[PDB]
């Protein structure tokens, strides 16, 4: 009487279902041998061998640094000012940038457009960018050919030539590139976040500064500015992939020598108007847009605070997540779990930023306009819980995700380049990578919770924000969340 | 957002009601002290229900014992004459603050449209104040307590048909007698939670409409939590409220009475100057001018 | 995690001790 | 504690000696597994590894039942196996620390992870697993699946790979027709038990290369051959067929700009190395670019597209020059986007250039030779970023059975002249033109009349 | 013209003016206070637990015995 | 100890006291587990076929339905009844599986009860 | 209070049934049908009473 579970297409619905879960019940241990979800430490000093990297220092206070591996066939040669749009006057914002544009253009014998004829017929390329406090202009070139791309690089920093026409096209093509930047709207919220934290100082100013500054170059503030910074106890050369580092301390000495002598030294430029972080917020609402975009951020370590490192593995343990992540639901980070399982967010980004005797220090949340409150809410318990109650398997997790991430990233031969002249710049060295290893590797519970107490517990936040937030908590909220009174 | 795991305990079932209604509820960020005084308001009806209690586990309804009882609080009660003091004062600034609320809400039209239902309710808790102070002035059973019950109870004979009826049913056997201070007693307990429906209504109401503001204008552009914002405000209007009320309590605590209250009631002789408590006198003033008590 | 929340949970303990000290002060118990 | 502020080491590091400047370059170790599977390695400098497993399927591979397999294949990779849970796979590749992504193109797919060489039982064993023993549970494909047509409603923002499946499919007949983006009606018809069945159709032995980038041969055949020595020995099916003869595909979307984009057959294909080599060089030659650029020189500013239009004509957002060649086959063609209005004219303008490039004498040997210099330089500079040496290790394995040496296409790229670029142009203008237009459409001209030129 | 709302949008500057009538602001080095404000805070607060304990244990008492009472007691 | 009808009498006629119990009221003993008592039943069903769990929800309307009438279902669909044939129970010991093994290595609850 | 506070909570999560199912299938508002019902029981309790 009783049908068989053949008929009931439920029955048989219930029977496949069964059939393939008894299926995927019974493991192997032949796949399972090595996996350890559970994070560990380890001793990769076995690995870590890379070629050491020279330094030499001519005479004129100019470093120039070499990391060689005389086996491949491309390389990269690049100058690491330490100038940016942090040591302007309050009236030549714009000048780094604008200089920068301008730079590229034409020398005394370079003539903009075969000098960019020489460069894509050697095959390589060329690039150049200025941060807040530094300036790169760099090239990749092969083997065989970088002293080529050494030359121009000397040429265009020392003599080069502005004429009126092409300062006056650059101008347009600047506003033009200032017209555009609105829509990067991440960019926007950054420069705000800047402006509103480090008011009435030197970071606070953006980069590529204001329209009605630009429009009053004339390029006497362009070579007062060069001939006041780029001094040469200032500027490092670097060189990896295929090169010699006594050929290049050779054509270094030979050719950068139309320098501009003088005194600016930035450590005393620092010295006066120093970096100084203010508590408020800015919130530019709209409604007409889709998403709410928005940052909190707390006061960061410069670049040789030895409190750095820890920063470095706080904002790894709370790390970014995306709604196209492969993680998904499971995920190291707290914060990256409360985000994903319900669903608060389109994206969140922690990032951690440098300088000189100061930085920034927050979690870069984007969303729909109806779920901020519980978004801020998941961000500050996430933030003070690292304050309280960190975990050790958290912290190591925390820790191999940061080694890799950065061994990772330098990949290549202008990764290195960058690296060699970035480190030199921040911290007058190129820290190797077992010592990087030990210093991660000295961070635990103890020193996230002591290096969290010492940046987050109870300190005011800098908020911006921008888009439809009427449901985004006010100051008074976020400020109070830096606490917990259960402890 | 769909709610997974939980992220805020205030965003629980068991404490969203109150988080939406005390915590959350938007509010004209331009609000003077004066709704203050409606949340200073309901402070003091919970005193007064607070200290009636403690007082009411010593009084005795009858006619023989309500005056010595009343002094037994004052002279034998650990710390009674507080809870005495203390209640009575504080019907006085219950009075004082519901008359600064009425009179802010007519400087600011706060009864025209869409708060008609808010203004009616507080008409109708104004009503059971007074019922409840009156009656409850009738139980320490004075002088000027018996004679003003005598008379407040005796004007009931104007309406025109059922007048001496209704008179004789309220006092239960022709005078304001024992069995009048025992029905007078149960309904001076009994009132006040019918005023705390009545203010919880009250409330409802204007949470759904929201609430006025200084400038009478809609009010949606610029609005904030309550709390803590007007948390410490009310919290500034609370502390000056208590040292007001100290000041009353332990200086000049009879200067808002009669002292005609201290001598027992004697029906046979009559005190010169009968008068209400100062918080009726307008309505009896009003009463009182206007002639043929009908 | 545990030697932290016994140390606040045993903090939290002594504040509350306190507390009630201060409402019921007891010089008859403190004594012995 | 106390620390050294970071501008003086660390106390007592026990620091390892530095590489000894021109060490060597590694040679790649192949070997096959008699199943008939390829595992391929070399050492790296650097301490880290790419370790990826290259297949021999997808687009091509689908068939009117599965038609979206490969895509939501792609987006099921690291997904719960038989072994492991999803949630465990997340947490092993966070505590090891290292990356996993999937690719799935028309003719081969694969799944790649990155981490320190330290991790290479871990790596292969992962990568191993999720392939071999993949769990297709309902829920999770049900997840993705709506995550894929959500990603379909996102389309149009990128006219660019709507033009390429476009044309793909218009001048494609059965194999490379096959469409790529799994549009919705494959999407719900697609399924956990199909995507079973096409795996364990199509994922055998003789079609497997497992491609190290900087682990030791040894070491990486000694963790592997355990794990992949006992897959059955399939016969390998035969390869689709697809023919090319096809004209156009038209779509109307918003008002703002039309995107035209032309393109021919040279049916040589990788295996016609030649012929290969010289369609890059004729891309690097003809490029281009979208007039929005600010990066700087050797971006290809210089390049003939680049300097005759963008240079000469306005109103012209962006104008480029591809290619995309598959195993015996090729597809080269201009992509162009510009004001509505204009259309017609950008159609001429295309044509005239890729008749310019045909007729001889008209592409100057100082051009040639920077676009065989950019050729070399643009493959050197790729060949470093180790996930691309592993990437082009397992699918040179996976074309040519071997991984042709670098100086090969260096030689051919160095030995490629004028008159062969002229005489690829003309064989390649023979074939029949394919044309794709998306946007304000309804004023570019017809395909007949486009194909009026050409012939 | 430019909407004068889009203009702050556009251009950020590190020069932020606030309104400075009901408070004025301190210069930009100055340190937060946020002791200050706790210690005054701690002091109300203080004052407030001697309130409350106040009222709690005049109710109490007074529902606890009476004189007469204890004059009873013999 | 683990006691079966086959080797336990008392276990045998409180299976025959379920069955006939089940049989009357025409519901599989899988149809009593509430979604809303453990929020582990609720993903399991979730994680089921929608043609099992809609057979599940016409069973308990019927249920429901014949409780209320204040009868039990005829003899006939009484006799074609068949309770004990699960469909959830392997559902559940895999849910149940995996938030152990979460819970057990660091992780958050993927669903928690609200308060209450 | 306690009384409202009991029944608030109910409703939240709904009345159970006898057979202790899940029971969001088949459900019918409370007025009427379960009026009359507590009518009766009302009616039997005063006779009682
Ligand atoms: C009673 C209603 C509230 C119950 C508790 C809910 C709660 O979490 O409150 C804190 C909670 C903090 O916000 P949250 O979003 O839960 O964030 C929690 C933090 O992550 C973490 O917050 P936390 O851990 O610092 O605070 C938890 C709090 C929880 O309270 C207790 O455990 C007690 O514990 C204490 O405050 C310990 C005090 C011991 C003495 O809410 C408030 O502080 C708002 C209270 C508003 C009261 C309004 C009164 C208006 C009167 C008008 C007349
Ligand atoms: C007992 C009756 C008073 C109880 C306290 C009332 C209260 O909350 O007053 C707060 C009230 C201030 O409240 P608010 O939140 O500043 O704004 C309320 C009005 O907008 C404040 O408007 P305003 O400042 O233009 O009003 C002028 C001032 C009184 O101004 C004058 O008397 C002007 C001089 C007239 C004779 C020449 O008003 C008052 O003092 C309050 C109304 C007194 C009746 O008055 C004070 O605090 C007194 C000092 C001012
Ligand atoms: C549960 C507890 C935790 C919680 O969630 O609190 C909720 C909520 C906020 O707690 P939270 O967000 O964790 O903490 C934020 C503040 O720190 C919360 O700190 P706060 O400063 O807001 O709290 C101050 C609190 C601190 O309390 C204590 O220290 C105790 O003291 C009071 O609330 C004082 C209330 C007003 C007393 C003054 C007199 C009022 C008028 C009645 C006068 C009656 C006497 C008449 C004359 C008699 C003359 C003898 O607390 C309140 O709403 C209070
Ligand atoms: C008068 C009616 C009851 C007053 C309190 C109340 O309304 O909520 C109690 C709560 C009911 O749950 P509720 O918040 O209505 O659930 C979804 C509503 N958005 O029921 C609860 O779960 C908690 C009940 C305790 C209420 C104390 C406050
Ligand atoms: C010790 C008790 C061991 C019980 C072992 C299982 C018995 C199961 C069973 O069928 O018990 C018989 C009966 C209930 O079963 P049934 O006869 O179907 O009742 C409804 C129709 N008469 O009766 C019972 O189940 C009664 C059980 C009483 C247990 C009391 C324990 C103290
Ligand atoms: C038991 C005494 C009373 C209490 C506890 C009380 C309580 C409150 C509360 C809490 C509010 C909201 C907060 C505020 O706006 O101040 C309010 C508002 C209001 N009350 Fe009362 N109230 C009382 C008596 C009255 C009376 C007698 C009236 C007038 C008949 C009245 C009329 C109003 C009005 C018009 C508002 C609207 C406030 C506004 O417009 O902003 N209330 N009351
Ligand atoms: C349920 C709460 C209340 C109880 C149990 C209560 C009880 C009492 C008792 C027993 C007395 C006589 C004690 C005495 O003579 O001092 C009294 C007096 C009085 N009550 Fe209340 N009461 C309550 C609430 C209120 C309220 C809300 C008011 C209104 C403001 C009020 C107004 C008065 C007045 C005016 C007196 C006479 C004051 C006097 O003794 O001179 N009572 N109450
Ligand atoms: C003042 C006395 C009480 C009143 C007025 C009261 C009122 C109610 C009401 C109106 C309901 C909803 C109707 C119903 O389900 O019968 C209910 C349900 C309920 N009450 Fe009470 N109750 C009281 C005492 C208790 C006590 C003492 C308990 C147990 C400690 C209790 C436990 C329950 C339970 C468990 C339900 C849920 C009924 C269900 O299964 O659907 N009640 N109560
Ligand atoms: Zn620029």
């Amino acid at each position: 009487a009783p049908p068989p579970p053949t008929a009931m297409i439920y029955d048989r619905a219930a029977e496949a279902i069964k059939s393939k879960l008894r299926q995927l019940e019974n493991p192997d241990p032949r796949f399972l041998k090595h996996g350890n979800p559970r994070p560990a430490l380890s001793d990769h000093t076995r690995i870590l061998a890379a070629p050491e990297t020279r330094v030499t220092t001519l005479p004129n206070g100019l470093r120039v640094a070499t990391e060689s591996s005389l086996a491949a066939r491309t390389a990269t040669v690049g100058v690491w000012i330490d100038a940016g749009s942090r040591f302007e006057t309050e009236e030549t914002n714009g000048t780094a940038h604008f200089l920068e544009h301008m730079i590229f253009k034409g020398t005394e014998r370079r003539n903009a457009r075969e000098l960019e004829e020489e460069i894509e017929n050697m095959g390589g390329h060329l690039n150049a960018y200025t941060s807040r406090e530094q300036t790169t202009y760099y090239a990749k070139v092969t083997d065989s050919d970088v002293p080529q791309a050494l030359d121009i690089l000397a040429d265009i920093l020392q003599n080069s030539r502005f004429e009126e026409n092409r300062i006056s096209r650059e101008r347009d093509v600047i506003l033009r590139e200032m017209e555009e930047v609105e829509g990067q709207t991440e960019e926007v919220i950054f420069d705000h976040l800047h402006a509103t934290a480090f008011q009435y100082t030197p970071l606070g100013r953006t980069i590529l500064g204001p329209a009605q500054n630009i429009k009053t170059i004339t390029k006497a503030h362009l070579q007062s500015y060069i001939q006041t910074h780029y001094t040469a106890p200032r500027m490092v050369i670097a060189a990896s992939g295929a090169v010699k580092h006594e050929d290049i301390v050779e054509q270094v000495k030979k050719l950068f020598t139309k320098l501009s002598t003088d005194a600016t030294t930035t450590a005393q430029l620092v010295a006066k108007e120093p970096a100084i972080f203010t508590g408020s917020e800015v919130r530019m609402l709209d409604d007409d847009i889709p998403l709410a975009q928005f940052a909190v951020a707390f006061e960061g370590a410069s670049w040789k605070d030895p409190d750095s490192i820890a920063l470095m593995v706080m904002q790894a343990m709370l790390g970014s997540w995306n709604k196209t992540a492969g993680g998904g639901k499971h995920m190291g980070s707290e914060l990256a779990q409360r985000v994903g399982i319900n669903e608060v967010a389109e994206s969140i980004m922690a990032f951690n930023t440098n300088y000189k005797d100061t930085g920034l220090f927050g979690v870069y949340a984007v969303a729909k306009p109806d779920c901020l409150d519980d978004l801020s809410y998941a961000i500050m318990q996430e933030t003070t819980k690292l304050v309280y109650r960190v975990s050790e398997d958290d912290v190591t997790r925390a820790c191999n995700q940061l080694k890799s991430s950065l061994l990772l990233h330098i990949d290549g031969t202008s990764p290195v380049a960058e690296d060699i002249g970035r480190q030199l710049l921040t911290y007058g060295r190129r820290i190797p990578f077992a010592e990087l290893f030990a210093r991660i590797d000295a961070v635990d519970a103890s020193t996230i919770k002591r290096v969290a107490n010492r940046f987050i517990y109870d300190k005011d936040v800098a908020i911006a924000a921008m888009g439809p937030i009427q449901r985004l908590p006010d100051y008074n909220w976020f400020r109070r969340r830096t606490y917990w009174n259960r402890y | 957002t769909i709610r997974n795991q939980r992220f805020s305990l205030l965003k629980e079932p068991i404490s969203s009601t109150l988080n939406q209604h005390l915590i959350d509820y938007p509010t004209p960020s331009n609000l003077s002290y004066w709704w203050g005084f409606g949340s200073l308001a309901g402070i003091c009806l919970v005193i007064q229900i607070v200290t009636g209690v403690f007082l009411a586990m010593h009084y005795t309804p009858h006619v023989d014992l309500a005056f010595n009882s009343v002094e037994h609080v004052m002279r034998d009660v650990e710390g009674g004459w507080l809870l005495r003091y203390m209640h009575a004062n504080g019907a006085s600034m219950f009075f004082i603050v519901v008359y600064l609320h009425i009179f802010r809400g007519l400087y600011y039209a706060s009864y025209s449209s869409p708060r008609e239902f808010v203004w009616c309710l507080g008409v109708v808790i104004f009503l059971l104040m007074i019922v409840t102070a009156f009656t409850g002035y009738v139980l320490p059973w004075g002088q000027m307590s018996f004679w003003g019950a005598t008379v407040i109870t005796s004007l009931a004979s104007a309406i025109p048909v059922v007048g001496d009826t209704i008179v004789t049913w309220l006092w239960g056997g022709f005078s304001v007698d024992n069995a009048t201070l025992n029905r007078f007693f149960s309904l001076h307990y009994l009132l006040p939670f019918l005023l705390v429906g009545a203010s919880l209504l009250h409330l409802a109401a204007l949470h759904q409409y929201g609430s006025n503001n200084p400038l009478g204008v809609h009010s949606e552009m610029d609005q904030i939590s309550f709390y803590p914002y007007f948390y410490v405000k009310d919290l500034v209007g609370w502390v000056a409220f208590a040292i007001f009320f100290s000041i009353w309590i332990f200086y000049a605590p009879n200067v808002l009475g009669h002292p005609d209250n201290y001598i027992p009631a004697n029906p046979m002789s009559t005190p010169p100057h009968i008068v209400p408590e100062w918080y009726f006198l307008p309505i009896y003033a009003i009463l009182r001018s206007i002639p043929d008590k009908s | 995690i545990q030697p932290a929340d016994v140390k606040a949970a045993a903090m939290w303990g002594v504040a509350a001790a306190t507390g009630g000290l201060y409402l019921v002060q007891v010089s008859i118990l403190v004594l012995p | 504690s106390s620390l050294p502020s970071l501008d003086i080491p660390l106390g007592g590091v026990v620091l390892p000696d530095p590489l000894p400047d021109s060490v060597e370059q590694s040679k790649t170790k192949i070997t096959t597994l008699s199943n008939g599977l390829k595992i391929a390695s070399e050492t790296s400098p650097n301490p880290a590894a790419s370790i990826g497993l290259y297949l021999d399927c997808g687009s091509i591979y689908e068939t009117p039942f599965s038609s979206g397999a490969s895509h939501l294949l792609e987006r099921m990779a690291f997904k719960s196996t038989t072994n492991r849970s999803h949630f465990r796979i997340v947490r092993e590749v966070e505590a090891i620390g290292g990356n996993i992504g999937a690719s799935a193109s028309r003719e081969q797919m694969g799944y790649t992870f990155d981490a320190l060489k330290t991790y290479v039982p871990q790596m292969v064993e992962l990568l191993v697993d999720c392939v071999r023993n993949p769990a297709f549970l309902d829920w999770e494909v049900n997840e993705e699946l709506r995550k894929v047509k959500a990603e379909l409603g996102e389309l149009s923002n990128n006219p660019q790979g709507l033009l390429l499946e476009a044309i793909h499919s218009a001048g494609y007949s059965g194999a490379l027709a096959y469409p790529l983006l799994a549009p919705e009606a494959a999407l719900n018809r697609l399924d956990g038990p199909s995507l079973e069945e096409f795996v364990a159709e199509n994922y055998t032995a003789p079609r497997m290369v497992l491609a190290a980038a900087g682990v030791e041969h040894e070491e990486l055949v000694s963790i592997a051959e355990p794990l992949l020595s006992d897959l059955p020995n399939v016969p390998r099916p035969d390869e689709p067929k697809s023919v090319y003869v096809g004209g156009d595909f038209r779509r109307h979307g918003e008002s703002g700009g039309t995107h035209v984009a032309l393109a021919f057959e040279v049916p040589g294909g990788w295996h016609k190395e030649k012929d290969a080599i010289v369609l890059t060089v004729l891309q690097m030659l003809m490029g281009g670019g979208g007039s929005f650029s600010a990066g700087g020189p050797g971006k290809g500013m210089h390049s003939r597209l680049y300097l005759r239009v963008l240079n000469e004509y306005q109103q012209i957002q962006s104008f480029s020059a591809f290619n995309s060649i598959f195993n015996n086959t090729g597809l080269f063609g201009i992509y162009a986007s510009t004001s509505p209005d204009f259309a017609p004219k950008a159609v001429d303008i295309a044509a005239k250039e890729l008749i310019a490039i045909a007729s001889p004498g008209q592409v100057t040997q100082v051009q040639l030779d920077r676009a065989k210099k950019s050729t070399k330089s643009a493959v050197l500079m790729n060949l470093e970023s180790r996930m691309i040496a592993s990437e082009d290790i397992g699918r040179q394995i996976l074309t040519y059975g071997e991984r042709k040496p670098l100086e090969q296409f260096l030689k051919a790229v160095d030995e490629i002249t004028l008159n062969d670029i002229t005489k690829i142009s003309q064989k390649i203008i023979s074939s029949p033109l394919t044309m794709a237009s998306y946007g304000d459409v309804l004023s570019v001209p017809s395909y007949e009349s486009v194909n009026r030129k050409f012939h | 013209e430019i909407p004068a709302t889009v203009a702050a949008v556009k251009n950020p500057s590190s020069k932020i003016i606030y309104d400075e009538h009901n408070h004025e602001r301190f210069p930009p080095g100055d340190p937060s206070k946020r002791a200050f404000a706790y210690f005054v805070l701690t002091g109300g607060r203080f004052v407030y637990a001697s309130l409350i304990r106040l009222l709690v244990l005049k109710f109490v008492l007074s529902m606890s015995a009476s004189k007469d009472v204890l004059a009873l007691a013999s | 100890s683990f006691l079966d009808p086959k080797k336990n009498w008392l276990a045998a006629q409180h299976m025959k006291s379920l069955v006939k119990r089940l049989s009357k009221y025409g519901l599989r003993y899988d149809d009593l587990y509430d979604p809303y008592y453990d929020l582990d039943v609720k993903e399991a069903l979730n994680r089921l076929p929608k043609e099992v769990v809609d057979a599940r929800h016409a069973r308990l309307k019927r249920a429901i339905d014949l409780s209320m009438k204040h009868e039990y279902l005829p003899e006939d669909l009484q006799a074609m009844q068949t309770p004990f044939r699960g469909y959830l129970q392997d559902m559940l010991a895999l849910v149940k599986r995996e938030r152990a093994e979460r819970e057990a290595l660091g992780g958050l609850p993927l669903y928690q009860r609200s308060i209450p």
